[PDB]
RNA sequence: AAACUUUCAACAACGGAUCUCUUGGUUCUCGCAUCGAUGAAGAACGCAGCGAAAUGCGAUACGUAAUGUGAAUUGCAGAAUUCCGUGAAUCAUCGAAUCUUUGAACGCACGCGCCCCUUGCCAGGGGGCAUGCCUGUUUGAGGUCAUU
RNA sequence: CGUGGAGGUCAGUGACGAAGCCUAGACCGUAAGGUCGGGUCGAACGGCCUCUAGUGCAGAUCUUGGUGGUAGUAGC
RNA sequence: AUGGUGAA
RNA sequence: GUUUGACCUCAAAUCAGGUAGGAGUACCCGCUGAAUAUCAAUAAGCGGAGGAAAAGAAACCAACCGGGAUUGCCUUAGUAACGCGAGUGAAGCGGCAAAAGCUCAAAUUUGAAAUCUGGUACCUUCGGUGCCCGAGUUGUAAUUUGGAGAGGGCACUUUGGGGCCGUUCCUUGUCUAUGUUCCUUGGAACAGGACGUCAUAGAGGGUGAGAAUCCCGUGUGGCGAGGAGUGCGGUUCUUUGUAAAGUGCCUUCGAAGAGUCGAGUUGUUUGGAUGCAGCUCUAAGUGGGUGGUUCCAUCUAAAGCUAAAUAUUGGCGAGAGACCGAUAGCGAACAGUACAGUGAUGGAAAGAUGAAAAGAACUUUGAAAAGAGAGUGAAAAAGUACGUGAAAUUGUUGAAAGGAAGGGCAUUUGAUCAGACAUGGUGUUUUGUGCCCUCUGCUCCUUGUGGGUAGGGGAUCUCGCAU
């Protein structure tokens, strides 16, 4: 094309970019453990073997753990707001465990919440604090 | 007239971007568990194959949503419905081995 | 691009002819003026010929070389599977060499044998043409007593008036050094020794470089101070060769390919 | 290219003007014009029957047959005759087929690689190659084949170690494992009968 | 040879406008010869000139410091094309709806050998 | 043979690149090998020739001749050896063009970019 | 006979045919998306000491700003260099400037107007004033409703 | 029989001269052609089994390039 | 046939 | 009120913040479109985008024990179907590549328009905050998109943001092996032989001719410098607010795209009878669309977004060819240049000197062409008309022959070319030797009708050689 003759022979140079290698090499970007032990000399296929895991959950088309202890030893590796505490401590001081008493509080049970959430709450700040 | 010279080139792009998406995706298999189906068109009726995704009934029955299975690698298909027994409880056994066999770190 | 190269370069030339002849034609014109001008600009300018930039015991002639004492005698052979080229050059070696005897080659007798018998018979020196076709190509000359010897290669062999009977005149021209006017004593040594300058024949060898020219020739004076000559028949050129310095030992002086690189020096 | 020859605003003239009717370019001043066109016979023309991309270039070949010809390639290196005819230097080696233990695998260095191949025999070939190494003939020495050499011993083995790494740089050497043996590498030019060298561990694994 | 900009850097603009007065009458007074100087002189010209534009450029800059809208000349010159698809914020930008999903059913991580 | 993807053996392209190389490559193409006591010395094989670099010819015509060198020729890729010139028939003297290829550097010249490179390049001082 | 017509060996002219090669063309394969009013492609005029083509550049004009290399460039003259050094290359990278008149081409047109400002009735000096449409600010005019 | 290219083989040929060209030189074959003797030339080419094709010219009022009689003529 | 060129 | 305000509408400003043309165009999308069936939804023309575009998660395919986004390939298949004539020609199922689902309209946040654009001052600046201005009520946020979903109650489960270093990617510099040893030739050794060394480096190029070891380079690793990002592992500050979601159960409710579907007619496409398109009319909500023997099977159109496998003769950057070789290959290896045309357009010819210019110093004849000497140079049978120089054709020397010549059979004469460094073989007779006689040894296999190699003694000796 005539662009491309006039760059050839313009002086400002080519942007080269070698990365033809790169495509081929492609580093473990999502676990460490995996990193440690993957082999990049072996292929998908064979790296999951080696590893002890399945790269392929339905049957392959065409023809065809020790690692895995440390991913599962790896599985083994809220609070209430002083407001919140205030009025649950305001309610407490009230009407005691009273849950039934407490629901018809009208001027301390601002917001009409249930019987099981009153006493969950309670609960909650009584293992908290007592 | 086109001549498939890329064939050899096209096989080599579609294993690098397998190995990319391994790399990204390293500790899961890349792929999504999918049921067993039984064909229509008698012709092919006694063959087996894969489906697309598990039913919203056989997830059910699984002992996971449909929401939280996605997330572990299960794929769901609410159009299908189910009309065989034998194809339900085949799916059923699936998911609860995929289950038993699946390791989820924590988010911690 | 050729066509701008030609066209350039062809201009320049022009241009660079014209300059040259016009500043010759000034310059001649003022030196028709001031003759001394051309001499000094002559004075100069040498014209740095190739001769001009060369790079830099009277036992021995007797011990080596035939005195006029004892005329020499001379064998002359031919190598083994000769043909007529052969014996129509060994003519011509008759026709301008004093006494020589001709004999078949008997192709078994050693070099060392055909000296003992050359020596039984009190011969002087042995002389032998070579061929490999149907041309002369190389002659040796050897002398008996301490085996003195030179090996010449021959070309340009090329057959015009009748020479006489008389015994040409020698002259050597350019044997200054010291190889040179060694072959220039063998050629002393071994053509005749005694002039007969009536009937004005003439033999004379002319070295420039490293090749030899013998050519004959009749000469006549004029009340010029001047003398014309005429070609008497055969033309010789010979380059000198493997220097033996004895019958077949010890050579000192033979020629190398890897030479004349220098493109001076003459041997 | 397709194009080549169509690049050109040419028109037969018939009759009447005493000329050939191949069409020929318009125009003048240039000088171009009056010259034919889009004849395979005219210089710088359309050549006749330009060679297509669709050409056939591969060559479906039964997978039954290539087996057939890869156990023949394989077979013909047991006759030391049939070898020798191929022009390998075998007349030295001291067994044939020839069985290596397997710790040449493992060997990392080619200077030891050569060494243990001089020395088990292989000595022969590997002066043959190196030697046989002339400029290629032809138009073929600016086609990136400029150099030709005629082809060294084939090393087979059952597992890579560094070998396939050692023996790659000395040449005519070459590596190729059990399961591949490639038939190019066993009967190069259709010709049977190479200089294998097989280890013991490939010697068992054929089977 | 020449003027030297690491020198001229710090020099004041009422300086540099004098130094360029200096080196143009100094090129008008050679340009009446017509030599290699001449180059020189047109050289420390265009060093003193392009040091001046350096020195209002940034001050341009510090006058229009953080606020919004900056004269384009000073603007970013990518492209066209990039000043358009929208920036990483507004293509970042995600409903309340989508993150709340998100967050309760975050992609997690998991390999399946047992 | 070459492994990586990224290099072409083409001798086309080759031969473009060494023709159409910049100075600044050029500068690297035109190395000259160390001479074995200098090798010894330094610890290093070959490193850039520049102007008060001191040669020797081992190679043409001019074998065995020594002299400092006078300018480092990029565009012809050639280098000039002081004494080392041809007379011509009008007794002008021009220097003959040599390859640093060709040449073994006997007294390299110190600067402290040469200190540095030869520090960079394994080797000792 | 000489002269002259014709066949052939040698010598002396055309042309680059044969042989060798190429910073070329063509074809196959792979990575990516990268023009423009913050002024695209394209066209005209100028710039190197000497200049045909190519390339580069825009009155800062075969370049200016910045980093790397460390001692050049070269057809000729010319420069130097403290060259143990913030430093030369027509070197490489290239993120900072300049960027003549046209050209979507953008003050009105088919020559030629206005805001601005300035250093000295009047002027040098510096940037803009093209059409379609979106959001916001300013002004002006006109239909409904209110006006005890 | 011959040519462009490719796989194989001659641990082939070659600056002590490969290819091409010339040659009132010779040998071989019924021939496509091969080989050797001598001159210019300079750097690549070939003996043989296969594969491959833009593979072999006496003309197509054939294409490019080159040169003769016409003719030192018509004519200026 | 498609798209353009100049021409009273 | 013989007035003053709310808006709505319409104009203007050298207003502030913004975008649009056009270029390129191989691929993509739409419109149009030739030379009643065929070239043909081609050629040409116009408009609109990107690295891909379009399409895309069914008013689907099927009549089965059913499958479940879109897209590409094989298969289905040259079959069904049609024009039954030449001919055109599908699609489901099946296998493969890659897989991801979502967002509005629809039912009250009304116990708080909780939403958002812009101006202003700061900071940790692809943005955040305090204040103001304006849009919004003719609806801006959250909650729901049929897989249902929403208000409550019962046992429970869960939770995010900003910096730092590493990690990964892009740009980019650098370190990382061995002869120039000897001999022959050559102008030059990078050619042959001998002696050597490295090889995860014998791919390639340059160096006075074919170089691993002369250099640049290549194999593998190390050391750096400048940017991207949160794909993630540590590191550090924060959370909070009676905040937002999920699981199972009980309870009360529970919306769905109209000048749209559809029929009629007229133009258009299909091998499909479908779809596209001007216009009269114009549909229902346990409703509507698609298919068959009483209807049974499957979805919920008239809104939109979404990477992947898919095309690619343009652009940038790379790896290669059983490709072509200056009359080939792109028209152009030194050109879209010279040149022709008022114009749209057409459009060429041309590569190589020599290692290096060492490009003929200098003398000499010519107004000028270039000659003769002279020299440089491996060569000038390489002199810038330069790597090599055949025919057609032209001039000279020589031979021959003479209103023609050309070829075949056989031969004379003239000229001229080849025409064995063949110099042997046999039996006999002296002399000196060894591998020959004898004595004494060493060494390789296997084991054998052998091979190799030494130290003492002679001419029983022709076993061979030389005389």
């Amino acid at each position: 094309s005539v662009r491309k003759r006039k760059m050839n022979r313009s002086s400002v140079g080519k942007a080269t970019r070698r990365n033809k290698d790169k495509q081929r090499k492609i580093n473990i970007q999502s676990n460490p453990i995996i990193a440690a032990n993957w082999d990049y000399s072996l292929t998908m296929a064979q790296n999951y073997k080696k590893l002890g895991l399945r790269a392929k959950l339905q049957t392959p088309a065409g023809g065809k753990e020790t690692e895995v202890v440390k991913k599962l030893e790896e599985l083994a590796s809220r609070s209430q707001s002083e407001r919140e505490e205030e009025w649950l401590e305001k309610l407490y001081k009230k009407h005691g465990d009273d849950y039934k008493k407490m629901f018809f509080d009208k001027k301390l049970n601002i917001y009409q919440q249930s019987e099981g959430d009153l006493k969950r709450r309670l609960l909650r700040w009584k293992k908290r604090n007592g | 007239v086109k001549v498939h010279f890329d064939q050899a080139g096209k096989k080599v792009s579609r294993r690098n971007a397998r190995a990319t998406r391994a790399a990204k995706i390293a500790p899961r298999p890349l792929d999504l568990l999918r049921p067993v189906v039984r064909a229509p068109t008698v012709k092919y009726n006694r063959k087996v194959r894969a489906g697309r995704g598990f039913t919203l009934a056989e997830v059910k029955a699984a002992g996971l949503t449909a929401a939280y299975a996605r997330t572990i690698g299960i794929a769901v298909d609410h159009r299908r419905q189910n009309r065989n027994q034998e194809i339900f409880d085949a799916n059923v056994q699936r998911l609860k081995e995929y289950q038993s066999k699946i390791i989820v770190f924590p988010r911690n | 691009n050729k066509l701008k190269r030609q066209e350039i370069f062809a201009d320049i030339k022009h241009e660079k002819n014209k300059e040259r002849h016009t500043m010759r034609r000034k310059r001649a014109k003022e030196e028709r003026e001031n003759p001394e001008l051309r001499e000094q600009r002559l004075k100069e300018n040498v014209t740095q010929t190739i001769e001009n930039t060369r790079v830099y015991e009277d036992d021995l002639m007797r011990y080596f070389n035939s005195n006029s004492n004892e005329p020499p005698k001379i064998f002359l052979t031919t190598n083994v599977n000769a043909k007529k080229s052969a014996y129509e050059f060994a003519n011509i070696l008759i026709e301008i060499l004093p006494n020589v005897t001709f004999v078949k080659r008997k192709f078994g007798y050693k070099l060392k044998e055909i000296s003992d018998i050359c020596i039984k018979r009190n011969f002087t020196d042995i002389v032998i043409i070579n061929e490999d076709k149907k041309k002369v190509t190389g002659l040796t000359f050897i002398h008996l007593p301490e085996g003195p010897t030179f090996y010449f290669k021959l070309s340009s062999f090329v057959e015009h008036g009748r020479p006489t009977s008389h015994i040409p005149e020698l002259i050597l021209n350019n044997f200054q050094t010291r190889l040179g006017q060694t072959v220039g004593r063998l050629f002393q040594s071994i053509l005749p020794q005694n002039p007969d300058i009536e009937g004005r024949q003439v033999i004379t060898l002319h070295n420039q470089r490293d090749y030899i020219f013998f050519r004959r020739h009749r000469y006549v004076f004029k009340d010029n101070e001047r003398v014309g000559l005429q070609e008497l028949g055969p033309q010789f050129t010979l380059k000198l060769k493997r220097l033996q310095r004895g019958i077949k030992e010890e050579t000192e002086w033979e020629h190398k390919p890897e030479m004349d690189k220098e493109k001076k020096k003459f041997y | 290219s397709e194009k080549a020859g169509h690049q050109t605003s040419a028109e037969s003239w018939g009759t009447g003007r005493a000329v050939a009717r191949i069409p020929r370019v318009g125009g003048g001043g240039t000088g171009r014009s009056g010259q034919g066109a889009f004849g395979n016979m005219c210089r710088g023309g359309r050549m006749f029957a330009p060679t297509k991309t669709w050409r056939k270039w591969n060559v479906k070949v039964n997978h039954n047959e290539k087996r057939y010809a890869t156990a023949s390639a394989i077979a013909a290196t047991a006759v030391a005759s049939l070898v020798l005819a191929r022009g390998h230097r075998v007349e030295k080696i001291p067994e044939i087929p020839l069985v290596v233990s397997t710790d040449l695998e493992s060997i990392q260095k080619t200077k030891e690689a050569v060494a243990a191949l001089k020395a088990v025999g292989a000595h022969s070939d590997l002066l043959k190659v190196l030697k046989s190494k002339k400029l290629r003939a032809g138009k073929g020495k600016y086609r990136n084949r400029r150099w030709t050499q005629r082809r060294g011993p084939l090393v087979v083995y059952a597992e890579d170690n560094g070998i396939v790494k050692a023996l790659r740089n000395v040449p005519g050497v070459e590596t190729a494992n059990v399961a591949s043996l490639n038939l190019l590498q066993l009967a190069p030019g259709a010709h049977l009968g190479r200089f294998v060298i097989w280890t013991e561990a490939a010697f068992t694994k054929l089977d | 040879a020449g003027v030297k900009a690491y020198e001229l850097r710090t020099k004041s603009k009422e300086q540099l406008a004098s130094q360029l007065v200096d080196l143009k009458k100094e090129l008008a007074e050679l340009k009446v010869q017509k030599l290699p100087k001449i180059k020189t002189v047109r050289k420390s010209i265009a060093c003193v000139l392009t040091v001046i534009n350096e020195q209002q450029r940034e001050a341009v800059r510090q006058l229009y410091k953080g606020k919004k809208y900056q004269p384009k000349d000073l603007r970013a010159k990518k492209t066209r094309a990039l000043r358009r698809a929208l920036t990483k914020f507004e293509a970042s930008q995600v409903t309340e709806k989508q993150r709340k999903k998100q967050i309760a059913f975050p992609q997690r991580k998991y390999a399946i050998k047992a | 043979a070459k492994q990586s993807l990224d290099v072409s053996s083409d001798r086309r392209k080759a031969r473009k690149a060494y023709f159409t190389a910049p100075s600044s490559q050029r500068r690297v193409l035109l190395s000259a090998p160390l001479s074995k006591e200098l090798r010894a010395q330094y610890g290093i094989k070959a490193l850039p020739i520049r102007r008060d670099d001191e040669v020797l010819v081992v190679r043409g015509s001019k074998k065995g001749q020594e002299g400092k060198i006078s300018s480092v020729y990029r565009l012809k890729f050639a280098v000039q050896v002081d004494k080392v010139t041809k007379e011509k028939v009008n007794g002008a003297s021009v220097p003959i063009n040599l390859h640093p290829s060709k040449l073994v550097i006997t007294k390299l010249h110190l600067d402290k970019d040469r200190k540095a490179l030869i520090q960079r390049k394994g080797g000792k001082l």
